[PDB]
RNA sequence: AGGAGGUGCAUGGCCGCCGUCAGCUCGUACCGUGAGGCGUCCACUUAAGUGUGGUAACGAGCGAGACCCGCGCCCCCAGUUGCCAGUCCCUCCCGCUCGGGAGGAGGCACUCUGGGGGGACUGCCGGCGAUAAGCCGGAGGAAGGGGCGGGCGACGGUAGGUCAGUAUGCCCCGAAACCCCCGGGCUACACGCGCGCUACAAUGGGCGGGACAAUGGGACCCGACCUCGAAAGGGGAAGGGAAUCCCCUAAACCCGCCCUCAGUUCGGAUCGCGGGCUGCAACUCGCCCGCGUGAAGCUGGAAUCCCUAGUACCCGCGUGUCAUCAUCGCGC
């Protein structure tokens, strides 16, 4: 199943509260800035982060 | 007339160094050592899991 | 022009030049090959191309590993590819895709390793 | 060969005792009950739109009990 | 070589094997046209990546089916009248090249002895051998009954096909009757609706039995 | 050959290992190493106390000195021997140094929970210790006490960890010791920090 | 003209590329040609052997890896070239092989 | 043209029954009674079986250069049943392809480099692709497509 | 001392299955006098105690997952792997003079080689799902919805087994239950059952032809090449301590001829002879070279095992201990 790991679901919400700027709906754009906002060496759970914050980048604006 | 005899070959010329068994001593490029002995071993050989 | 081909473990090198028609497996004629499938399987490019781009450029593919089907796989593959680069036309490459896919994709499944209690039979094999 | 072919239109669910029966909603396209809608089954895979081919229309399969 | 050559070089206006090409051929049951694939391609084989998908089946030749299910004829817990259906001379299986070889033969044959298209006889026949009806134990609070089922396209294609090929076999098995020709006399007999051939009897005991069971 | 050089010089390795394991387990020998040069073989012996490795007077090493020569033929053994940084971090030591509590007649409970408290304030991130057999009974017995952050499977469980197996020697048998320790140096595959 | 072949070998990749890296810029520091580290193919070992000690159980086998990769570096004669490359640094699981073609 | 343009079968049978002209061709004394190879089972059905051979090793020899007694060995090899054993496979005769080889060694058509094996003289080329030419030329006029 | 003498309810360690199943729990809070319970429960969803949404609990730890190996495309770097990639030049074989083929120099294309980076992320759309989690379809694309083959198997239990590989409590033997040596046994056979190899011929056998692999190994070793013997084998020998010399042939495949279906132009068990290899010696106790002979079996009931994508099935190959014992195992 894909139901996302918890602890980057922890980890987008925190970096969602504290820089709600800094991510757009553009997916390459939110990939790089947690690839230097983060210490991740795996670039895979990098992708899942970005994947993720796009979703939630998404739910911003509607509410 | 105690002295084993000699062998160059089968089972009797070769024993593991570590426990002595005359049985399974794997021989890829010459390890000389039973083959249960070779999983506490095989680590500090260098040899890793893939 | 260079192309290559990837298919299996049969891997084709080919060059397409300008030429009078002549189409070269290692250097051997296409139609003088001993199983006719793999002629068929090598031919297939050309056959919907058309007879111009067949008499318009000679073509040499070498076919190196894996067996003769998959050489011819490789081979058509690889020949697909030449007639792709030397025409550069989209209506040959959406006729490509339609006809099939594997020539403007390749075939990028291989054979599993083989696993113990009875690995001789297969990977998926096992005892009674 | 006294046949009457027929139009899926809906798949109710699977059916039968292991699920390899689905039981399908399907229209008659020809005959003496034209346009009729009945619940089928179908063995072996089936989808939208299939034209399945009947022996007799009278038949039928009771409704899936939950 | 000259049949070799001259077979290879007949099929450059796109023909399905060497010859007899598709166009002419008209499927006369509506259940099967958006199964039965009938796109001209030169040689019935792709290698294709059907099995993955749930409905990829539909987009391989029908040829190209009859060859797989021909190599897969043999050895079964079919003891069919008491008898075991292996090939233990260089059996079919894996074997595609001597399937297509026995293939183009059967199809030779069938062009000469009914001189008309093959393909369009071996569609005559597939319509011809597919059951209509099947039975399934259902039970309510484990008192089994046996249904009467209605089979699908697919399914029926399947079955009947696997019949034919199962015929074929029983045909050549343990006869000095080649393989080619039990083929080329199973199909012509399904063709016409023959109850002589394995296909059209066993369709007809499909349809039986789950006759009985309304 | 290439292949029957590395393997030959490695089981030289492993074999010395094991000779100074069952030579120097009462010196707490915790580490080895090897280097080659034309001057001769060094071995760089890593101890929880190099006092009792050097002996009297060096009469000790002397001895080692000459054995490394002659059963292993190192042609020049030069021994070096030095303390570990945190013999705490070392699983190996520390277990060698609790089956040789436990092997005093100490209560097994008391060493220990004395033993993982001492390993925990030198600050090691986790800490295992399972103890199996005749423990307080003829009938066999394994328990395990456990605390921290101990990731026991994964890549990191084969080389972040520190494995520690020990055989304690009583009247009634043999004890085995099975000790893991987290370094605090590590860190987690899905620990992210943040800036 | 004379060359040198090196050939160094070991089972731990980055001691490899850094006494490649280093071996780099001792020749281009002195300016003699080098010709591109080439890495030759890496030698896989492997071990197979059934895990149980005795013959009970289902039959269990365990595989062991050994990946020892090689490279290759051709260099143009020069003494002080040479010179350089006794004193490096040479991790004791790298093996450094050196001869001399004309 | 070359052996490259026509089949390897066609090419053996005219090659070898225009070098059963030749004197330098001749079976040994020993060669109707025994086999081809080790691997084999039955004798070889015909009596041409000694040319089809030298058709065989000549060809080879246009194509694999320099080719001595072990690696025609391993050519020839096949199939063997053991009985009960699973069938394996094995290597032919060798005396009988070292007397080939010599009796063409004799007429000129092969050479010896040694180390190496032996290699086609000029002649030998010379011959082989008249053959070839000719045989192109005949399935030529009877398949036009090998006319391009 | 030694025990291969026993003692696996005397143990350590180890392996198996429950079971890579989803579970095991702890800190404190809450209910119950207590046994103990909650967290770990419920609707949905996941391959999971993975989550979603409500819960007297919130967090934590072990577990699955992440983690790591390899396939899937490209790029870079590196090119002595490989090639008339473009190729003036030299050597050669033909040819319709149209052209086709091969090598030395030279070039490095491209395969390969082996280090890093990108790329695949429900990344977007439609439908579902409470708008949540998440699910299905679609688009693009070498590969999207645990991408794919694998490794990492938990708390505990089974006195499972293993002290006969190792350490090892208890007891037993101390010129035997200790040490050495010769021969036999480890193969003994009217028998029941398990697992594997051959076979039950025409789909096929004999003759000859063609294009096809990786696994790994190679110094008392791998061995081209040359010579004798039909062959097993005898004698010499290049190169090689491993992208460079050998294992290396590919098999299946089809192609032209012979045979014309039967216990046999299948099948070879099995019985004897001459020769050959390893070993001190191979009848007990090896295979091979040739001959003669060369069995049943003709598709096999009751009962019953496994598999789902390159996967079944069929084919063929290196290697494990190693002279051979394997008709085995792993890997290709």
């Amino acid at each position: 199943g894909k139901i996302r790991q918890g602890f980057i679901k922890r980890v987008a919400r925190e970096l969602v509260n504290k820089y709600p700027n800094e991510f757009t709906t553009d997916f390459e754009h939110n990939k790089k800035k947690v690839q230097e906002l983060t210490n991740v060496t795996s670039k895979k759970i990098r992708n899942r982060i970005a994947g993720y914050v796009t979703k939630l980048v998404r739910m911003k604006m509607e509410g | 007339y105690n002295k084993r005899k000699p062998r160059k070959f089968g089972k009797g010329a070769r024993r593991c160094i570590r426990c002595g068994q005359y049985g399974p001593i794997i021989r890829i490029q010459g390890l000389m050592l039973c083959r249960h002995c070779f999983r506490e071993v095989a680590p500090k050989l260098g040899f890793r899991k893939y | 022009i260079q192309t290559t081909g990837k298919r299996k473990t049969a891997i084709a090198r080919a060059v397409i030049r300008e030429g009078k028609g002549r189409v070269r497996i290692n250097g051997k004629p296409v139609e003088i090959i001993e199983p006719e499938i793999a002629r068929f399987t090598i031919l297939e490019p050309l056959i919907l191309a058309g007879e111009e781009i067949w008499n318009s450029v000679d073509i040499d593919v070498k076919v190196e590993g894996g067996g003769f089907m998959g050489q011819a796989e490789a081979a058509r593959m690889a020949i697909a590819r030449a007639l792709v680069e030397w025409t550069g036309d989209m209506s040959l490459k959406e006729k490509f895709m339609k006809y099939d896919r594997t020539m403007l994709v390749g075939d990028p499944r291989r054979t599993e390793p083989h696993k113990p209690n009875r690995s001789t039979k297969g990977p998926r094999a096992k005892r009674q | 060969d006294e046949g009457y072919p027929a139009e899926v239109i809906e798949i109710i669910g699977r059916t039968g005792t292991t699920g390899d029966v689905t039981q399908v909603k399907v229209r008659i396209l020809e005959g003496r009950d034209k346009g009729r809608v009945i619940r089928r089954n179908v063995r072996g895979p089936v989808r939208i739109g299939d034209i399945l081919i009947l022996r007799e229309t009278e038949r039928e399969a009771r409704e899936i009990k939950s | 070589a000259k049949p070799l050559n001259e077979r290879f070089f007949i099929p450059h206006e796109i023909k399905v094997m060497g010859r007899w090409s598709t166009e002419d051929v008209e499927v006369r049951d509506p259940s099967l046209k958006p199964y039965i694939n009938l796109e001209p391609r030169l040689l019935p084989h792709t290698h294709g990546r059907h099995a993955k998908k749930h409905f990829g089946k539909a987009n391989v030749h029908i040829v190209e089916r009859l060859i797989n299910k021909i190599m897969r004829s043999g050895g079964s817990h079919y003891k069919v009248a008491g008898h075991f259906m292996r090939r233990e001379h260089r059996s079919l299986n894996s074997k595609k090249v001597k399937a297509y070889e026995v293939v183009k033969e059967a199809f030779k044959i069938i062009e000469q002895r009914t001189g008309k298209n093959p393909i369009q006889v071996l569609v005559w026949a597939i319509e011809n051998a597919a059951p209509r009806e099947d039975t399934t134990s259902v039970m309510f609070g484990g008192i089994r009954y046996h249904v009467a089922v209605d089979i699908s396209p697919m399914r029926r294609l399947d079955v009947a096909l696997r019949n034919i090929a199962l015929g074929a076999s029983a045909k050549c098995y343990r006869n000095k009757m080649s393989f080619a020709e039990a083929l080329a006399e199973e199909i012509i007999l399904a063709a016409n609706k023959d109850p002589k051939s394995y296909a059209y009897s066993k369709k007809l005991e499909i349809e039986r039995i789950a006759e009985s069971s309304r | 050959a290439i292949e029957r050089y590395f393997i030959r010089e490695a089981v030289r390795e492993m074999l010395i290992d094991e000779f100074l394991e069952k030579e120097l387990r009462r010196a707490g020998y915790g580490g080895l190493d090897i280097k080659k040069t034309p001057l001769g073989t060094k071995v760089i012996i890593f101890a929880a106390n190099p006092g009792y490795v050097i002996g009297r007077g060096g009469r000790r090493i002397r001895e080692l000195t000459r054995i490394l020569e002659k059963q292993f033929g190192l042609e020049n053994p030069q021994i070096e021997v030095e303390e570990i940084k945190n013999p705490y971090l070392n699983a190996k030591v520390q277990a060698v140094r609790l089956a040789q509590a436990l092997e005093r007649g100490i209560h097994f409970r008391r060493a220990a929970y004395a033993a993982l408290r001492a390993i925990m304030n030198n600050g090691a991130r986790g800490v295992e210790i399972r103890l199996s057999g005749k423990l307080t009974g003829e009938r066999a017995k394994s328990i395990r006490f456990y605390q921290g952050y101990l990731a026991k499977v994964g890549n990191p469980a084969e080389t972040l960890v520190s494995k520690g197996y020990a055989q304690a020697l009583l009247k009634l048998g043999v004890i085995g010791v099975k000790v893991a320790i987290m370094p605090p140096g590590a860190r987690l595959p899905d620990e992210i920090e943040i800036i | 003209m004379q060359k040198a072949r090196i050939k160094i070998a070991s089972t731990n990749v980055r001691s490899l590329d850094e006494v490649a890296n280093q071996i780099k810029q001792i020749a281009e520091r002195t300016g003699v040609r080098m010709s591109g580290p080439i890495p030759l193919p890496t030698k896989r070992i492997r071990i197979t052997t059934r895990k149980s000690p005795d013959g009970e159980g289902s039959a269990t086998f365990d595989r062991w890896e050994l990946r020892v990769h090689k490279r290759l570096i051709d260099i143009e004669a020069d003494e002080r070239a040479m010179r350089q490359i006794m004193r490096i640094r040479v991790p004791e699981d790298v093996t450094i092989e050196i001869e001399l073609i004309s | 043209a070359t052996v490259y343009d026509v089949p390897g079968d066609l090419l053996v049978e005219r090659v070898a029954q225009r070098l059963k002209e030749i004197p330098e061709i001749k079976p040994p004394e020993w060669a109707p009674f025994v086999k081809t190879g080790r691997h084999k089972e039955r004798l070889p059905e015909q009596e041409d079986w000694w040319y089809y051979r030298v058709a065989s090793i000549l060809r080879r020899v246009y194509l694999d250069g320099p080719v001595g007694i072990e690696r025609l060995r391993t050519y020839y090899g096949g199939r063997k049943n053991r009985g009960h054993a699973p069938e394996k496979f094995y290597k032919a005769g060798g005396s009988i392809i070292r007397k080939a080889l010599q009796q063409l060694e004799a007429a000129g058509f092969v050479e010896k480099v040694p180390g190496k094996g032996r290699v086609i003289t000029p002649k030998g080329r010379s011959f082989l692709d008249k053959i070839a030419t000719e045989l192109k030329k005949e399935l030529e006029e009877i398949i036009p497509e090998l006319k391009k």
